[PDB]
């Protein structure tokens, strides 16, 4: 539904935008869809319609976070950039700066 | 108002069977509406004229259902039950979640302020004590 009646529409990678009925789960689906479209390249109120829906949002987000760590080792890339870019490790900073500053 | 319409239908059936019925005959059949119709007229007239807002409509009809004429009393009491239906429907919301349904018209309830009790508008057949209990339930269910 990109016809103009639906509130959501169709690197940075997604130009999907979003900008009375319960918007409390509507706006959540908009971000929960960006997550799934990224993983492909990797009283009156709703109380029986929101029930098979909010049960799916949390499962989607937590499994998507889980995939990064336990398959692609994203937690190791941080403690990898920390060794060089923060100059944590010895035998690298004492060898880079000592050679570079002799020139200037 | 349904038996008045039904009575006029039956009147036409008898007119078809024989139309020589006198006018006083029709008066004789319809004497039981003859007392009921002038009485309720002042209740509905006061509702229009005074531009009543909020819960006071319930009190206005409840006061005239204290009379000693059974047709008038039963007839107004049924309307008050119909109007109880809407109040119970909003009460199903505010005690259970805190959400309102009726806007701009009072239903004698608005945790703390922006959910407080509006004490003054409250109907006359309802004590203040039970309003305190309702207020507790709504504030607490909103809290957790």
């Amino acid at each position: 539904d990109a016809y103009g009646e639906f509130m959501i529409q169709v690197k940075l990678y997604w130009t999907h935008g979003y900008v009375v009925f319960l918007k409390h789960i509507a706006h959540d689906i908009y971000v929960c869809g960006k997550t799934i479209n990224l993983l492909k390249l990797c009283v009156l109120m709703k109380r029986s319609i929101t029930a098979p829906l909010a049960a799916h949002i949390s499962l989607v987000n937590k499994a998507a976070v889980d995939y990064f760590f336990v398959e692609l080792h994203l937690e190791a890339h941080y403690e990898a950039l920390r060794h060089f870019l923060l100059m944590e490790d010895g035998e690298f900073a004492q060898s880079l700066s000592d050679l570079l500053f002799e020139k200037l | 108002l349904q038996p008045y319409r039904q009575a006029l239908l039956d009147l036409e059936q008898e007119f078809l069977g024989d139309p020589h019925l006198s006018i006083s005959h029709v008066n004789y059949f319809l004497d039981q509406f003859q007392l009921l119709f002038p009485s309720v007229m002042v209740v509905v007239e006061q509702i229009k004229s005074q531009k009543i807002h909020g819960c006071q409509i319930l009190e206005t009809v409840y006061k005239h259902s204290c009379g000693g004429l059974p047709p008038v009393r039963s007839a107004l009491e049924k309307i008050l039950a119909v109007c109880h239906g809407v109040m119970y429907k909003q009460l199903s919301a505010w005690m259970l979640h805190g959400l309102l349904l009726d806007q701009h018209e009072e239903f004698f309830i608005k945790s703390l302020k922006q959910f407080s009790l509006r004490v003054e508008i409250l109907p006359s057949y309802i004590p203040v004590r039970v309003a305190e209990k309702i207020l507790f339930v709504g504030e607490s269910v909103q809290m957790f």
